[PDB]
């Protein structure tokens, strides 16, 4: 039997537009749904139902069978309400898609209308097929919580027979400590080390240090700026007065470990920025308050993406989200350095996760990029 | 007897209890709704009726339809009156309550649609190659059956529908192709936009000039070459929608011109899923892009014009990119797939661009088409400071309230200049200083600035801007042999 679920007081169901899907994805969904209906998981709905949720198809990690993916982000923000600090230290964590379990459980009959979704038709030639779940749907925040007492009750023997291995559940996934979080390192700021220094060199250095001082105010560039006194040729080599060598040293030392007083407050949003460096390289930072980074990282594109910036980004975004969950138990809000339409058009092509983080689009400043590589 | 659609009212509300305005089997209780002549005012009820799933708000593009040997349209009479109204929800319609979907009610169009879809479903299962398109009261039915077999099939449809109380026009009273639908002229083997008659007047008012420009655009969808610029100067400063504006000497030119272009007829062919999709894009003037999509050389399915300044400072590459993104988005909607592109930019130009741009940017499978004008990059900022080139340390600053500023520089070679600006902004003075360094320097320069703002604009390699000043800076940059811009913190 079903457990009564509800939308937050006074709120109503989601009426989010369905984005255009390719023929391939429409046929795919149509085949998936036709059988889901046959198994009573989903059932067609009439016009009396005004709600809606976006849907699309993806292909899991190295699999060739399609996976229906429902963007319940809106429904999740309106669903009434109901972390292993050791997981991040583990040597090897594995991600198990245990999303199918949810189907065995029925969903409150009163809540179903809010799970409505539409499968579009090419060129609007037809009204589209409308369904609504009759069971706990994949990707909804209600499902993991409801199927909780049940999920534990089945993982009661394994964590008692093996109370060493850590089991963490986030949405449709299961993390058992394939990740290797004991190797995750934070990108520390790094000043250049060179035989000779030109005026230009020292300028860039002074620049980075100015910025760096926003996080580390102990940093002093007084001596270095004197070596800049005067209006000289950029290419003019400048020997370092010893007063500077020492000034450069302290800074280096100051930047050998993260800034102090940087704790994680689970009552605040987790934010993530990404910068495109080039050569298929991508930097990112996770924080909650400006300059107080919880983590800074680096991402190298995987093969079969050399020619595709969007794939790289989406792959990077998923890489970064996985780290968020594996560390804090939450997904961050992304600041994507990409034009919204470019992204909204192809992200679903390189996506493989079952959760969809929140995002927004920015205009990365030139300077900040010279400072993070 | 078609299944009934259950319907309630918005939580915490009750049926309309609006008094009757004094006046002179489809209908059989504290409610009432205004009725007179038989037109009912359900405005109140509608404001009480729940919400339903949207009606077909997106219509199909002819470009994306497949050729049919024969096509027919059937208008469904008394459509709404032919469908039963939720037995329970009936009371709220009293005025005498309804037993059928009321004309003018909120959920009528929707419930009807839903009903028609369910009635059609069976007949559809049995007739997989007979395509039916529902559009309000109309049923467009096309098939690949020969003239007679088709008629026989339409007759089956009519009967199936008749089983459900839905009556339709027999073969004698049906309207025959081509179909004039939403500004189009549909033939079973080709399409186009309905007739475009440019008025031949000698007294044009604002309303005439706007409607004209209105018709002109809608045609550009298939008639590439039309122009509206020399007519769209005729509206400038217009005092009223009846002010008669005399067509300038150049205004009669463009018109006569279009008038001639519109004389030659062009038809759009239909879509063939067995062949590939291809879009070619041309740079039609600064900021204007054209394109045509086809499967066979010159047999365009759809063509179009783009002119959108995505901001204030851009270039042809970024502009080329966006055009591709819009064409891709249309393509996915219309055909369900991305066409292969034929673009006027070399692989190496595009490579150099996306590889070093700070924003993720991508273009689906495409190939260079050598049709001038090609889109290129007008200048490349040096990646490292230039040896032997003079160095300009520039600076600008303006008081944000007096709008008074100064901009100038000082080079390693003793050159210096300070200019006073008026009615300027800080940003503008920062740009101005860079401008000056560029003006007064040789073919090779090293420029140091403390303006992140200017540094950002310029590093993005703009080649077109709204800012006269930015445009002068581009011109200079295009002339330089080498330009290395470098930042330094201010103060
Ligand atoms: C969107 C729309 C409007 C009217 C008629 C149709 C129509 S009638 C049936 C569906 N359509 C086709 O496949 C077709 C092909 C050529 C002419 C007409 C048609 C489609």
């Amino acid at each position: 039997e079903t457990v009564p679920v509800k939308l937050k007081p006074g709120m109503d169901g989601p009426k989010v537009k369905q984005w255009p899907l390719t023929e391939e994805k429409i046929k795919a969904l149509v085949e998936i749904c036709t059988e889901m209906e046959k198994e009573g998981k989903i059932s067609k709905i009439g016009p009396e139902n005004p709600y809606n949720t976006p849907v699309f198809a993806i292909k899991k990690k190295d699999s060739t069978k399609w996976r229906k993916l429902v963007d319940f982000r809106e429904l999740n923000k309106r669903t009434q309400d109901f972390h292993p600090a050791g997981l991040k230290k583990k040597k090897s964590v594995t991600v198990l898609d245990v999303g199918d379990a949810y189907f065995s459980v029925p969903l409150d009959e009163d809540f179903r209308k809010y799970t409505a979704f539409t499968i579009p038709s090419i060129n609007n030639e037809t009204p589209g097929i409308r369904y609504q779940y009759n069971v706990l749907p994949q990707g909804w925040k209600g499902s993991p919580a409801i199927f909780q007492s049940s999920m534990t009750k089945i993982l009661e023997p394994f964590r008692k027979q093996n109370p060493d291995i850590v089991i963490y559940q986030y949405m449709d996934d299961l993390y058992v400590g394939e990740l290797h979080p004991d190797k995750w390192t934070v990108q520390p700021i790094v000043l250049p080390e060179k035989d000779s220094w030109t005026v230009n060199d020292i300028q860039k250095l002074v620049g980075k240090l100015n910025w760096a001082s926003q996080i580390y105010p102990g940093i002093k560039v007084r001596q270095l700026c004197k070596l800049l006194r005067g209006t000289k040729a950029l290419t003019e080599v400048i020997p370092l007065t010893e007063e500077a060598e020492l000034e450069l040293a302290e800074n280096r030392e100051i930047l050998k470990e993260p800034v102090h007083g940087v704790y994680y407050d689970p009552s605040k949003d987790l934010i993530a920025e990404i910068q495109k460096q080039g050569q298929g390289q991508w930097t990112y930072q996770i924080y909650q308050e400006p300059f107080k980074n919880l983590k800074t990282g680096k991402y190298a594109r995987m093969r079969g993406a050399h020619t595709n910036d969007v794939k790289q980004l989406t792959e990077a975004v998923q890489k970064i989200t996985t780290e968020s969950i594996v560390i804090w138990g939450k997904t961050p809000k992304f600041k994507l350095p990409i034009q919204k339409e470019t992204w909204e058009t192809w992200w679903t092509e390189y996506w493989q996760a079952t959760w969809i983080p929140e995002w927004e689009f920015v205009n990365t400043p030139p300077l900040v990029k010279l400072w993070y590589q | 007897p078609i299944e009934t659609v259950p319907v309630k009212l918005k939580p915490g509300m009750d049926g309309p209890k609006v008094k009757q305005w004094p006046l002179t089997g489809k209908i059989s209780n504290p409610y009432n709704t205004p009725v007179f002549a038989k037109l009912v005012d359900f405005r109140e009820l509608n404001k009480r009726t729940q919400d339903f799933w949207e009606v077909q708000l997106g219509i199909p593009h002819p470009a994306g339809l497949k050729k049919k040997k024969s096509v027919t349209v059937l208008d469904v009479g008394d459509a709404y009156f032919s469908v039963p109204l939720d037995e329970d929800f009936r009371k709220y319609t009293a005025f005498y309550q309804y037993n059928v979907l009321p004309q003018g009610w909120k959920g009528s169009p929707a419930i009807f649609q839903s009903s028609m879809t369910k009635i059609l479903e069976p007949f559809r299962k049995q007739n997989p190659d007979i395509v039916i398109y529902q559009y309000m009261d109309d049923l467009y039915v096309g098939s690949d059956l020969e003239i007679g077999q088709h008629r026989t099939k339409i007759e089956e449809l009519r009967q199936h529908l008749l089983r459900w109380g839905l009556t339709t026009p027999d073969k004698k009273h049906q309207k025959e192709p081509p179909f004039l639908w939403m500004g189009y002229e549909l033939h079973p083997d080709k399409w186009t936009v309905q007739p475009i008659v440019l008025p031949e007047k000698d007294s044009w008012t604002v309303n005439d000039i706007q409607k004209l420009v209105g018709k002109l655009n809608w045609a550009s969808q298939i008639y590439p070459g039309i122009k509206v610029r020399q007519l769209c100067k005729l509206l400038r400063g217009t005092k009223a929608l009846t002010e008669v504006i005399p067509l300038t000497e150049e205004a009669e030119l463009e018109l006569a011109e279009n008038r001639e272009i519109l004389k030659e007829p062009v038809h759009g062919v239909y879509y063939d899923p067995s062949k590939d999709l291809i879009a070619e894009i041309q740079k039609q003037g600064q900021g204007q892009w054209t394109y045509q999509i086809y499967q066979e050389p010159f047999k365009n399915l759809k063509t179009g014009k783009y002119a959108r300044m995505r901001g204030a400072h851009t270039n042809d590459v970024k502009q080329l990119t966006e055009a591709v993104q819009k064409i891709t988005t249309e393509s996915i909607v219309i055909w369900g797939k991305t066409p292969k592109f034929k673009l006027p930019i070399q692989k190496e130009t595009w490579e150099t661009w996306w590889t070093e741009y700070w924003q993720a940017t991508w273009i689906p499978e495409w190939e260079f088409v050598n049709t001038p004008p090609l889109v290129k990059l007008w200048y490349q900022l040096e990646k490292e400071p230039i040896v032997g080139a003079e160095t300009f340390y520039v600076d600008g600053a303006a008081n944000r309230e007096t709008k008074l500023g100064k901009a100038g520089y000082v080079t390693n070679r003793g050159r210096q200049k300070v200019v006073t600006l008026t009615d300027t902004t800080n940003q503008k003075t920062e740009l101005q200083a860079i401008y000056l360094a560029l003006q007064d320097s040789g073919l090779e320069v090293n420029i140091v600035t403390d303006s992140q703002y200017a540094l950002g604009i310029i590093q993005a390699q703009p080649d077109q801007s709204e800012s006269e000043l930015v445009n002068q800076i581009i011109e200079q940059l295009i002339k330089k042999e080498k330009v290395y811009l470098a930042w330094v913190p201010a103060h």
